[PDB]
């Protein structure tokens, strides 16, 4: 017959992703600060 | 009447033997990597109400695995010895049970029964996680087939 | 001798010697050593097992792997005997009960038994009988030890022939539940001693000595209804054993006279527990039966065998009993006592 | 009619502290992608009963070095001063109302170092040692921060009475004033009662065992109930300093449910807080508190007792 | 919304579950609440289930029978109680039933699979099969010359 | 080719200090450790339930030894010796004698259960492919002398595990 074993399909497989993917995410420094002494402030009043 | 009694009291006592195997699993070579894949998110081990507990005061069930030297046997007695009753040791492996492919070196003690009471032995190199789950399962029902109270009963 | 019970190897765990032992009740202070004493050469092992297997565990890794074959068995069923001894080259028997029990009592563990084992053995065709009994057996002995081992002593007698029956002494050794025990007296207040023991020599022989005249009885050929006894080589007086004791106990020591009409209180009242009867009635008559020092039967010597000191194997035992305190001491630091030795 | 109350506060704790081990479990598993006990009974609710009777009825070996009072002494005053611990709590109405309830709950904290104390002595181990000193090293250091915390928090509430907190804590939580101290309270419980990341005293693979050591089925599970008994509470105290709920008389049902599920929330961080973080150093955990949490401390309870001065808003003690 | 289908599936398990009893039945002892299709049935009663839905795994699971080859099983739940034909669709090493095909008929195949013996009067012993070596000899029957 | 992996620079404005000085004092990359612990408890546990399911396996599965035999019904092994002297362990032991008729058949074929590693070596050195390695895996034991197989044990586990590997090596033998 014809050759049949594991072989890659003729248009070659799908993207692969090597990367540290961590992201960006939250809030600015500046905001947490000030939302965090603003409830300090509420908490206070 | 009394033989009833300690029947139930018999059952009792096992149900709570057969479920917290607290494990010494003292494997030494690649029958321990397997073991961990009944540890596993796969398999777990703590589904079946045993959860691996270092300090041996406070264990039940003995894994031993890997292959077994004459420097570690002095070390695998004195730990068996601390180890409290009730206690038990699985041989997991071809090199713990009879030695396995390691058996005629000059430096491996042909398998842990040897220095140690075996009471389960897996066959494998390395057995796989199912096969070894499948020897806990097969020491529960050990548990389960135990006539401690009958014996003192009928002394 | 058939062919395949050939000895040849030379005396290791898998070598082959030609004893197939049928060790009765191993799970014991003697059984535990005599198979390991049988294990150490090679020789099958058949021994009953009533018992649950977990305290029957510790015998498994005492010989190569199918020679220790562990069987079913019942103490009163003759059939059960029949099975486990229908192929034995040689039958040993060291079954008996050291307390009082519900379902059996004295002589239903020393005069059934024993002689029922001998006389299917001896139906069973079997070549040798190594039953014990101990060597101060005797029915006019106030202690039913001693009434029920002569008896016993007997049954085995006229049953088998050719019944070498062993006359043992006192034994001590690692568990041997006569060192252990005087050393567990600090639990019950001040040390009880019946008329201060005064008047009270004993013989107590190492154990591995008492397996090993076993093993070399069944390798001899002499037996065959002889009457071996077993002594150590020396004997202390009561008091003497308890001040040695306590010594290398490094426990402090109380001996307080207590008259036997309250041992009869004591004997008992440990025995109403529905567990393990610490004391028994006839274990506080026994303590003042002073061990005779008879020649005529023949000792360990005859065998081939020489008797360790009490004093050259005391911390071996009785290391566990003293506290950490004096855990590090040995021999040199406790003399022996008084020997009063024969 | 008074033992009825006792019995029906103290069964309770041995009961939620058993299955507290279980829902450690169990969570921990999920944590970590994992089922935990499922087989023992219907979603493994029988298992607790299974081990704990287990660790009733296996051997209790005693160690030949080991000095037997002190090794049965320290797991009944470990156990003992937990269940007293109990009893000033504000719970609707508090069983002993100790006007001083705080310092009393203080004063019962202060003394679980024995427990830690005399077991790592009594062991006499020298794996059991070292542990024992640095364990009550730990504890004992993150006594003054916790003392401090409390100060700033109970200034505005008016006294050290644990009812009052309560009325106090009406409007708004009290989080949301105090909230730097509230990590700073938080984090310092879990260095008291030894639990991941604050997890030096059993370090199961470091420490094998820390200050339990030679424990089996008898002292062990008193001290594993132990440990799980004070972890129960803690919660119990920041779910009263810090966030509560209303008390209204007719209804003290309300306020039970509310108090609990904040007590069962907290209690499934201590058990979620475990899962992730690694384990401290010692030398680090001795170091975030004496430099990076002292002078935090020490700062905020003079912002905290000059903030009532300030604003003319302190506290009446009544 | 999304709620009250999950719930619906939680009450249609009891339905697929042949009633309380059933789940209880099966919580108790498989420990695991799902209806599956039924996709064959073997000489011995162990009830087979597959679901695609469900990922790789527990793509095909077994309830055991209560009864096979003598040994009473209701609490006694056993890896080596599968029979050999099933083995194979059952740890998924082939997506092909036997009850779709069966093996090939032979002989010497064993009607009945048996669990695991070791432990009971009917576990295995090893022995020696070689027959002999060194013939003895044989005298004539009077002692002594 | 090569890429540092730790060098860095930390920004040094107002906003980067600040935004450092937060994160140390506001625990932010703390909380993301929590952060994603959550998105994994509230995920499907991967947890095989055992026996009622099995994690998935191959049709060349290595394990417990079964001696086969031909379709007739007569033993494939041929005394061809050639497995041991591939056999790592030396395991297996093979003595034959001439039969009644006269066709060799092992007299004993004892594989020391507990001395292989199930290398596959053994099946890839039988010219009549008669010891293969079952699918069966769980076949653990209580005393060491039932690990210890003999020819008669192996023959009963070729008759009662022979669909599986006939199966098994009818569909990977053209790999093979
Ligand atoms: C059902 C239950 C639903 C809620 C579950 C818990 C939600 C909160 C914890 C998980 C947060 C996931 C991570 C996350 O949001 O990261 C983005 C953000 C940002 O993380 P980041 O590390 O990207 O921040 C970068 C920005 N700088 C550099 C300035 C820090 O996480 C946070 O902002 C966490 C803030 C934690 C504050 C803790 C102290 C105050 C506590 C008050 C009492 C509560
Ligand atoms: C007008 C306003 C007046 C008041 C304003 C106050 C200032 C503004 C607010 C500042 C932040 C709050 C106070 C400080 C808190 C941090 C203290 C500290 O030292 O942190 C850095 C410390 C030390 O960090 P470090 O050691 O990397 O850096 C510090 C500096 N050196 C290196 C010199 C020491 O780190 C931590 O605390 C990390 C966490 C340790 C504990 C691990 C478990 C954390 C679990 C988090 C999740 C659960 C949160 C639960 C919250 C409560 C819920 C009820
Ligand atoms: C608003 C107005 C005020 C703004 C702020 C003004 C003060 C800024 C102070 C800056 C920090 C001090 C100086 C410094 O950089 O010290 C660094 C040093 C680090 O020490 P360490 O982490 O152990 O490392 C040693 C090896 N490198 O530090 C040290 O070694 C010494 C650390 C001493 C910490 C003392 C803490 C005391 C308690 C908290 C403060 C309470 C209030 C004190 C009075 C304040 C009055 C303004
Ligand atoms: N130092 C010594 O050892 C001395 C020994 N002896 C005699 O030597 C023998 C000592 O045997 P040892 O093993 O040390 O004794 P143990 O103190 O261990 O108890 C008796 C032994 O025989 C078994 N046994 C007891 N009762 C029965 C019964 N009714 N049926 C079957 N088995 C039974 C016990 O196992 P189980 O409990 O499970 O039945 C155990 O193995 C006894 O005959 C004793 O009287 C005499 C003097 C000194
Ligand atoms: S038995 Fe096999 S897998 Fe286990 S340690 Fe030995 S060689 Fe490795
Ligand atoms: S099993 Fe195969 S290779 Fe081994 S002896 Fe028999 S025919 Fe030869
Ligand atoms: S698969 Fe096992 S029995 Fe076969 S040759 Fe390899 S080690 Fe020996």
């Amino acid at each position: 017959s014809k050759v049949k074993q594991d072989m890659p399909p003729p248009g070659g497989y799908g993207p692969i992703d090597y990367k540290r993917n961590l992201p960006r995410r939250g809030l600015s420094g500046y905001s947490m600060f000030a939302v965090g002494i603003g409830t300090l402030l509420f908490g206070y009043w | 009447r009394g033989e009833y009694v300690v029947a139930k009291l018999d059952d009792l006592v096992n149900w709570a033997r057969r479920s917290s195997l607290w494990p010494m699993t003292f494997g030494l070579a690649c029958c321990a990597v397997e073991m961990m894949h009944m540890a596993a998110p796969r398999y777990d081990m703590d589904r079946f109400g045993v959860v691996f507990r270092a300090s041996p005061r406070q264990s039940d069930v003995m894994i031993v695995a890997g292959t077994l030297t004459n420097k570690m046997a002095p070390a695998l007695r004195k730990v068996y010895d601390q180890m409290p009753e009730p206690r038990y040791v699985v041989s997991m492996g071809s090199c713990a049970n009879g030695g396995g492919y390691y058996h005629y070196s000059y430096s491996v003690v042909r398998g842990c029964d040897r220095i140690v009471p075996v009471d389960i032995y897996v066959p494998g190199c390395p057995p796989t996680a199912e096969a070894l789950l499948y020897g806990i399962l097969q020491l529960q029902r050990k548990i389960k087939r135990e006539k401690r109270l009958r014996i003192w009963y009928r002394r | 001798l058939h062919h395949a019970l050939i000895p040849h190897g030379k005396g290791g765990r898998s070598s082959v010697s030609g004893i197939v032992a049928t060790v009765f009740g191993a799970t014991g202070f003697l059984g535990r050593y005599v198979v390991n004493h049988l294990g150490r050469m090679g020789s099958q092992v058949i021994v009953p097992y009533r018992c649950e297997p977990y305290d029957t565990m510790h015998l498994r890794p005492m010989g190569d792997l199918g020679q220790i074959i562990f069987m079913e068995w019942n103490g009163k069923d003759k059939d059960s005997i029949r099975k486990v001894v229908e192929h034995s080259n040689v039958v040993i028997n060291l079954v008996g009960r050291e307390w009082e029990t519900k379902n059996f009592d004295f002589e239903d563990v020393f005069v059934k038994i024993p002689h029922a084992i001998a006389q299917v053995s001896k139906e069973a065709g079997v070549e040798k009988l190594i039953h014990i009994s101990h060597l101060n057996a005797d029915i006019k002995s106030p202690s039913r030890y001693l009434r029920s081992k002569a008896v016993g002593e007997k049954e085995v007698r006229a049953a088998f022939p050719e019944a070498t029956i062993i006359k043992p002494s006192d034994i001590f050794g690692r568990e041997d539940r006569f060192l252990n025990y005087f050393a567990s007296m600090r639990w019950f207040g001040g040390v009880p001693l019946i008329s201060l023991g005064k008047e009270t020599v004993k013989q107590p022989v190492y154990i591995v000595d008492v397996s090993k005249g076993i093993i070399n009885a069944i390798k001899d050929p002499d037996a065959k209804g002889k009457t071996f006894a077993f002594v150590g080589p020396n004997r202390y007086l009561l008091f003497d054993l308890v001040q040695y004791i306590f010594a290398v106990a490094y426990r402090p020591f109380l001996p307080y006279p207590l008259p036997h009409f309250a041992y009869r209180w004591v004997g008992r009242l440990f025995e109403v527990s529905p567990f393990e009867p610490w004391t028994t009635r006839d274990k506080v008559e026994r303590v003042h039966m002073s061990d005779m020092t008879l020649p005529h039967l023949p000792g360990l010597e005859d065998l081939g065998i020489q008797a360790t000191p009490l004093e050259l194997k005391a911390i071996e035992v009785l290391r566990r009993h003293r506290t950490y305190r004096w855990l590090t001491s040995e021999m040199e630091d406790v003399k022996p006592a008084k020997t009063v030795n024969i | 009619m008074f033992m009825i109350n006792i019995l029906s506060l103290i069964i309770p704790i041995l009961l939620a502290v058993a299955f507290l081990t279980l829902v450690e479990r169990k969570v921990l598993g999920y944590m970590q992608l994992r089922k935990g006990p499922n087989v023992v009974g219907p979603y493994g609710l029988l298992q607790p009963i299974a081990d704990a009777l287990k660790l009733v009825t296996k051997e209790p070996l005693r160690p030949g070095t080991s000095s037997i009072s002190m090794f049965i002494i320290a797991p009944i005053l470990g156990l003992s001063l937990a269940l007293t611990m109990w009893v000033p709590l504000p719970m609707p109405y508090p069983l002993i109302n100790m006007n001083l309830g705080v310092l009393f709950m203080l004063a019962m904290s202060s003394l679980a170092v024995y427990s830690i104390l005399w077991s790592g002595w009594a062991s006499n181990s020298k794996y059991a040692l070292i542990g024992a000193l640095r364990a009550v090293a730990q504890t004992i250091s993150y006594e003054v921060t916790l003392a401090i915390i409390l100060l700033s928090v109970l200034l505005m509430n008016g006294s050290y009475t644990l009812s009052t907190l309560i009325t106090t804590q009406e409007h708004i939580w009290m989080i949301f004033t105090s909230w730097p101290l509230a990590m700073m309270w938080f984090i310092s419980t879990l260095a008291e009662t030894n639990r991941a990341p604050f997890d030096l005293t059993e370090g199961e693979s470091e420490l094998v065992s820390g200050f339990n050591v030679e424990y089996a089925a008898g002292p062990f599970a008193m001290f594993f109930m132990a440990e799980y008994a004070n972890i129960i509470m803690m919660n119990a105290f920041t779910a009263i300093l810090f966030l509560g709920a209303s008390h209204d008389p007719h209804t003290p049902e309300l306020y039970t449910i509310n108090f609990v599920l904040k007590t069962l929330a907290l209690t499934i961080t201590f058990l979620w807080i475990r899962a992730s973080y690694p384990r401290f150093r010692y030398d680090q955990l001795m170091h975030l508190l004496w430099k990076s949490f002292l002078p935090l401390t020490l700062a905020l309870c003079m912002w905290h007792i000059s903030l009532p001065i300030m604003t003319a808003s302190i506290p009446p003690q009544s | 919304m999304e709620l009250v289908q999950v719930l619906r599936r939680g009450l249609q398990q009891v339905s697929g579950h042949g009633g309380l009893r059933g789940y209880l039945r099966v919580l108790f002892r498989a420990n695991d609440v799902r209806v599956g299709t039924l996709v064959g049935e073997d000489k011995y009663g162990n009830k087979y289930y597959e679901d695609n839905k469900q990922f790789f795994g527990r793509h095909r699971w077994v309830i055991y029978t209560t009864e096979m080859n003598g040994r009473d099983t209701f609490w006694d739940v056993d890896g080596s109680m599968v029979p050999p034909e099933w083995h194979r669709w059952l740890h998924c090493m082939t997506d092909d039933p036997p009850t779709t095909k069966p093996p090939t008929a032979r002989k010497y195949i064993w009607t009945n699979h048996k669990f695991n013996v070791s432990g009971t009067p009917q576990q295995y012993v090893p022995y020696s099969t070689t027959r002999k070596k060194i013939q003895e000899w044989v005298p004539p029957s009077t002692p002594y010359k | 080719t090569y890429k540092f992996v730790n060098m860095r620079e930390p920004s040094m404005d107002m906003k980067s200090v600040t935004d450092r000085a937060a994160q140390t004092l506001l625990w932010t990359e703390l909380v993301r450790g929590l952060g994603m612990t959550l998105s994994y408890l509230f995920r499907e546990p991967a947890t095989i339930n055992y026996p009622f399911e099995k994690g998935p396996l191959s049709p060349r599965f290595r394990g417990e030894h079964a001696l086969r035999r031909y379709p007739s019904g007569e033993e494939r092994c041929i005394a061809c010796k050639l497995c041991e002297a591939v056999c790592p362990a030396q395991a297996i032991t093979i003595e034959a004698e001439p039969r009644a008729d006269g066709s060799r058949r092992t007299t004993r074929y004892d594989i020391d259960m507990t001395k292989c590693i199930y290398c596959g070596f053994c099946q890839e050195a039988c010219p009549v492919d008669a010891i293969v390695e079952g699918p069966n895996f769980e076949f653990s034991t209580e005393t060491h002398e039932e690990l210890l197989y003999n020819k008669e044990k192996l023959l009963n586990n070729g008759d009662k595990w022979e669909a599986e590997i006939a199966a098994n090596i009818q569909a990977d033998y053209l790999y093979r």
